[PDB]
RNA sequence: CGGGGAAACCCAGGUGGAGGCCUGUAGCGAUGCUGACGUGCAAAUCGCUCGUAUGAUUUGGGUAUCGGAGCGAAAGACUCA
RNA sequence: CACGAGUUGUUCGGAAACUGAGCACAACGUUAUAUCGUUUUGUUAGGAAAGUGAAGGUGUGUCGGCGGAGCUGUUCGACUUGAAAAGGGGCAACAGAGAACCUGGGAUUAUAUUCCAAAAAGAAAUUGCAUGUGGGA
RNA sequence: CCCAACUGCAGACCGUACUCAUCACCGCAUCAGGUCCCCAAGCAUAGAAUGCUCUGGUACAUAGAGAAAGGUACACUCAGGGAAGUCGGCAAAAUAGAUGCGUAAGUUCGCAAGAAGCAUUGGCUCUGAGGGCAAAAAAUUGCCAACUCAGAACUGCUUACGGCGGGGAAUCCAACUGUAUAAUUAAAACAUAGGUUUGU
RNA sequence: CGGGUAAACGGCGGGAGUAACUAUGACUCUCUUAAGGUAGCCAAAUGCCUCGUCUUCCAAUUAGAGACGCGCAUGAAUGGAUUAAUGAGAUUCCCUCUGUCCCGAGUUACUAUCUAGCGAAACGACAGUCAAGGGAACGGACUUGAAGGGCUAAGCGGGGA
RNA sequence: GCACCGUCUAGGUUUGGGAGUCCCCUGUGGGUACCCAACCGUGCUGUAAACUGAACCAACGGGAUUGCAGUUCCGGAGUCUUGUUUCGAGACAUCUGCCAGAUGGGGAGUUUGGCUG
RNA sequence: CGACGUCGCUUUUUGAUCCUUCGAUGUCGGCUCUUCCUAACCUAGCGCCGCAGAAGACGCUAAGGGUUGGAUUGUUCACC
RNA sequence: AGUGGUAAUGCGCACUUGCCAGGUAACAAAUCAAUCCUCCCACGGUGAGCUUUCUUUUCACCAUAAUCCACCUUGGGCCUUUUUACUUCGCGUUGUUCGGAGCGGGGGCUCAAGAUUGAAAAAUGCAGCUCUUACUGUCAUUGUUGUGAGUUCUGCGCAUUAAAGCAAAAACCUGGGGUGU
RNA sequence: CAGAGGUGAAAUUCUUAGACCGCACCAAGACGAACUACAGCGAAGGCAUUCUUCAAGGAUACCUUCCUCAAUCAAGAACCAA
């Protein structure tokens, strides 16, 4: 046979991110000294637009806490932030919206983006747009906080790690239906190389395990194991059901003890 | 005299795409061209410039909130518990 | 901007110039004549006819992905007849 | 076909001298084998890759003021103590960025915003050095 | 030592001919194929349609003689009938611009629709309407430019350049715009928006 | 081994009797499956029989449409049914229109044709009139007959399997 | 056992101690309301609803070499290091190699009789 | 005209065979065009009949001449 | 050791790459106005064509490069003043607007596009011609209108459908501090 | 520790892989028992924990105000358990 479309995406080439026109990894700023005993107050610049991200980007000015400039960090924008408000980042920063707090440091019940799922990784949890994560609980004897993530799955992390009051920006946008092919071909002209998608078996049995027959079908269960080969993982991998959900949509993911 | 009977601004479409996805976009179309009101400046000058990106032309002001309304309902009630939260403390 | 109405709102004129909208050049294609030619002008061209022509549009240069591999809106198509 | 000629630039295009999609020298790692991999999400490499230099001190040269051509102190350029500057060297656009000239000619067989000579047919614009004048030091 | 207006001197390197195509490039060739950019006149006309023309270019593509049959054509016509032809209306014919009136079922209310259908159109000589600027009921007084539309009388047609939809009633399939077997298949195939599922 | 899962792959019955004429079978019995095809749709691009049967369209209908359904072998995201608009998609009918046809005729340009100049290829065992006969069962050669004076121009498609 | 290494603090609360309103015109200008100790606290001069500012290349004070100025250190700017850059995890993990077994058309190689009206 | 039987002819059907062709003999139908056969539909004669007439049946000699336009179907056939 | 104006900002006022901050480079639809130029008119000069008859006619030409000096038309931003500017409002576009977060009016500041005067520059170019050969001299002309039609230069962007929001850097510019002090 | 569930009686079902039962908890979504009545509020539909809030609504009180502004209705409009 040959190579399928799935694992030759794996060589990046024509398949990659479409870098361009994008302002660069959005990240809260440094967890440094600062943060750490006191809090930074920064200005909200502007408010920007960034190709493939469906949230709103902005650019926050700080003083340099050691040397003489400004520093300019870039980061995902909460929904309400505006030109000229003010950040506080630390841990001395109050509980206000657009502010960044040690977990440790919010309220039961508080909604919070930009989570760090390890302290000082600068953001990585409750990202996309009108996403956000609900505070469980705090323990303060192993000092973790537990964190409701957007996908419901329930999780525990450090106090120490940083989060953003509010929810992130831009929410509601796939609510709206895209009603052309030429609306989704702009939608992915920012992001990669990864539209139209052809079925496979609309393909020739020499590329993909659902091509070829007089008809199309597969004509194997589309339900794979887990520790199949690539080449030969497509269709539903590792699927514990199949079919209509019905009574409730359960936590997608794996399970987790804790 | 009113030049459409049931769509308003999906009247370019024409005869295409169907008329329960078409309804389903003219309310978000609508609230994404219309003119907020601005709580800076108290004028209805709101705009939106991209995805998420809102500013007022009466004031110069850039927010960020909402893909196609100024503000999303859950902004209001997550506004709401933040100041509930913060006067607890 | 007229005309109605208690109200909700409705009916009339104009302005404006939207659209993977229509007719139609260039451009990009190739439906039929199963036309011409078929030791051709041509190892695929010519004529008329025909599709589309603000868009998922056409095009120059540069750059990136290849041989059991590449790429493919998927015809086993294309990768210097 | 044979013989003999023709292409003239401070300003035109390129380079000197920009970055882009990208490339891959060094470095490191890997491979029996480098003819392999990483090398722009601000950016090489377990990684000591800056030879550049504020200010001073110390001499020289151009000045200044004071009191008695010199003396002290002082300004600014040359020669000899070390703040701060993280992230090696390069290529990739003759349609992107950049870029100081443009008319007349009786000036050719053929080149010309490229040739024309004192009435430059002429009128300019720009760099790099200098000299003198004017003014500050 | 540093500024201003001058002035003096010096401004290095490579490219530069010609071509860019129905003969200069690729296609074995001076091959009706292919090949990016700039400047682009007059009249008709909606006009980069199409037709003809000043400037510039060209008469180069083997020619002469010349009503055999049979051919090819970016050439026509045909009495009476009018699809009886043929697998099949293939091919050809047909419609035709502009303006006024008018337009069904169905429908996602957007359309269908140029639906279908009637009518007018020339040339001449006129008449109205549609403006600008200037001057102390200026609700007038002067001067003047570009055109368009409408309405009359008179006088015509051999229906007469080019260009330019035939229409209607239904079934099957695919929603639609798109893509796609370079060189026999453009479709109902692929894509598509919408829907669902899986892993995380 | 024990649970889950079909918008996973897929699958979704047979016989017998029965209602005041007859037919039919609401009803009943019985054999059996994981479940026995539900809503719908159809001689459909899916029906063998098959040019099914009825109505309509025609003077005449293996065609088209509308009905019917024991469906060889229809059927629900292996998506079912419907659907305005759209289509160089497949099909039937009507108006218009015509050289498509009855049934052909006339004309034009460029050829063919003749000339000047130039000048190939394919193909080529040897050759080249027939009848019958036998024969490797379909001869240009052989047998027996019948033809046949030689050389040429333009065509033509019977043969040269 | 004792003693050394080995120690300094913002701020908060409350125990001892000593020690200096004045000029110019009701107004204006300048200035004084401190140190020590204990307890807590733990390295702490700014914000507790947000709408856009500036901040560098130190003043200053001591100790030496009235005041003032040179060359200096000292602190202003706490000190120390049985040493890890910091954080999370952690002697497990597939983290590294080896051995072993299942699964494995993802892929490779090969085969898929004969007679025959 | 002809049951039960029986003797033939033909090569316009299919089957049987596998002689020719697999370094290739262009496949159905239609269109067009010519010729040939006769087992005679019409046209010329002639017999016979359950032959009155009319219309027909059967048979003989004779292939000179003629043998149509359409709907459906790719059809050959078929049917109207 | 800069300086004027109430202000918008004006003036020919030193050094700054130690350092820092901004800007230019730097991007964008459509509508409507439209530049240089092109084409048409109108009027007028010069030469040629037609001229049995007509034709105050037909055709051609009537050109002004960079670089500089001086300084009324439109469009935008802004300043000052009057703001008793919006109670059953006003200004403006073809067009979707705008205003006590300051509309309109008076007077101004500034930016961008162009007028206009002049230097260059007639000494050039073009056409016809006198003289008489030398690719000779002499001489004549040497233009303006157009509410005409085109024309993307420009006005024009925080500037387009947008789940599309439209490169970067060198180089340069200005300021904040500081130096001069 | 051997049954539990369920019914007229049963069975489907759960259970030594520990069901049922017992105690204190955790999560989530409903609901607001008793008090609850020929009681209250609302135009009807409807409405039941507490606290904090925002607009209303009725009755009563008045030597306040005012001066026929009203009753009921096609058309039209709003609300309306499941
Ligand atoms: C399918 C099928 C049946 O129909 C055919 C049709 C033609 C042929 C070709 C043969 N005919 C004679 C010779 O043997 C071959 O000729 C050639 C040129 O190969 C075979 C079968
Ligand atoms: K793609
Ligand atoms: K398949
Ligand atoms: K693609
Ligand atoms: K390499
Ligand atoms: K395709
Ligand atoms: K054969
Ligand atoms: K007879
Ligand atoms: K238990
Ligand atoms: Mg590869
Ligand atoms: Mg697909
Ligand atoms: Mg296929
Ligand atoms: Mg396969
Ligand atoms: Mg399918
Ligand atoms: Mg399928
Ligand atoms: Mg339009
Ligand atoms: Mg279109
Ligand atoms: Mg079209
Ligand atoms: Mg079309
Ligand atoms: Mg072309
Ligand atoms: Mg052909
Ligand atoms: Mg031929
Ligand atoms: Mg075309
Ligand atoms: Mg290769
Ligand atoms: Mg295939
Ligand atoms: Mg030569
Ligand atoms: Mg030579
Ligand atoms: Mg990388
Ligand atoms: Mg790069
Ligand atoms: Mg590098
Ligand atoms: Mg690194
Ligand atoms: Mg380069
Ligand atoms: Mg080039
Ligand atoms: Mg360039
Ligand atoms: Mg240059
Ligand atoms: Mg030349
Ligand atoms: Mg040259
Ligand atoms: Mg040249
Ligand atoms: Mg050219
Ligand atoms: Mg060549
Ligand atoms: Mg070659
Ligand atoms: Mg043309
Ligand atoms: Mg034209
Ligand atoms: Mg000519
Ligand atoms: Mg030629
Ligand atoms: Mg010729
Ligand atoms: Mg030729
Ligand atoms: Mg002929
Ligand atoms: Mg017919
Ligand atoms: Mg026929
Ligand atoms: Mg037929
Ligand atoms: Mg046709
Ligand atoms: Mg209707
Ligand atoms: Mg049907
Ligand atoms: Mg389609
Ligand atoms: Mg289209
Ligand atoms: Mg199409
Ligand atoms: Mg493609
Ligand atoms: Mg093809
Ligand atoms: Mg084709
Ligand atoms: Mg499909
Ligand atoms: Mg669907
Ligand atoms: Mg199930
Ligand atoms: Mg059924
Ligand atoms: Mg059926
Ligand atoms: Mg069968
Ligand atoms: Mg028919
Ligand atoms: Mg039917
Ligand atoms: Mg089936
Ligand atoms: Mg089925
Ligand atoms: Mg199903
Ligand atoms: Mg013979
Ligand atoms: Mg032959
Ligand atoms: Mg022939
Ligand atoms: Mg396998
Ligand atoms: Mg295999
Ligand atoms: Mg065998
Ligand atoms: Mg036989
Ligand atoms: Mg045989
Ligand atoms: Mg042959
Ligand atoms: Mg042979
Ligand atoms: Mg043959
Ligand atoms: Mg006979
Ligand atoms: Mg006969
Ligand atoms: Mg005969
Ligand atoms: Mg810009
Ligand atoms: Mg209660
Ligand atoms: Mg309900
Ligand atoms: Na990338
Ligand atoms: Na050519
Ligand atoms: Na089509
Ligand atoms: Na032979
Ligand atoms: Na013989
Ligand atoms: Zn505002």
């Amino acid at each position: 046979g040959k190579t399928v479309l799935s694992c030759r995406k794996g060589n990046g080439s024509v398949y990659q991110v479409h870098g361009h026109k994008r302002l660069g990894p959005a990240k809260l700023r440094i967890l440094d000294y600062a943060e750490r005993h006191g809090y930074m107050r920064g200005v909200v610049k502007s408010i920007e637009h960034e190709a493939g991200r469906g949230a709103a980007l902005a650019r926050v000015e700080f003083r340099h806490p050691y040397k003489f400039r400004r520093v300019k960090e870039l980061m995902v924008a909460p929904e309400g932030m505006f030109t000229g408000q003010s950040v506080f980042c630390g841990q001395k920063a109050p509980l206000a919206i657009g502010n960044v707090l040690p977990l440790g440091q919010i309220t039961e019940g508080c909604i919070v983006c930009n989570v760090e799922a390890k302290p000082g990784d600068r953001g990585t949890l409750a990202r996309a747009s009108g996403d956000y994560c609900i505070i469980i609980s705090h323990n303060h004897e192993t000092g973790r906080t537990r964190l409701k993530l957007p996908s419901g799955q329930k999780k525990s992390v450090p106090s120490t790690s940083r989060a953003m009051i509010g929810i992130i920006s831009g929410g509601g946008r796939i609510e709206k239906p895209v009603l052309k092919a030429g609306n989704s071909f702009y939608r992915f002209r920012g992001k990669r190389n990864c539209w139209p998608k052809v079925r496979g078996v609309a393909r020739n049995p020499v590329e993909h395990p659902h091509g070829g027959g007089n008809h199309q079908h597969i004509g194997h269960p589309s339900t794979v194991s887990r520790h199949s080969p690539p080449g030969q993982k497509v269709g539903l991998i590792a699927a514990r059901r199949t079919g209509r959900i019905r009574g409730g949509k359960a936590v997608k993911g794996a399970w987790h003890p804790e | 005299a009113k030049r459409t009977v049931k769509m308003g601004v999906m009247g370019r479409y024409g005869t295409r795409y169907g008329a329960n996805p078409r309804k389903r976009a003219k309310k978000l179309e609508v609230s994404q061209h219309a003119k907020h009101f601005c709580s800076f400046c108290g004028k209805f000058a709101f705009r939106r410039k991209a995805v998420g990106i809102w500013r007022c032309d009466g004031c110069s002001k850039t927010v960020a909130g909402g893909a196609y309304t100024l503000s999303t309902p859950n902004n209001s009630t997550v506004r709401s518990t933040v100041r509930r939260l913060r006067e607890l403390a």
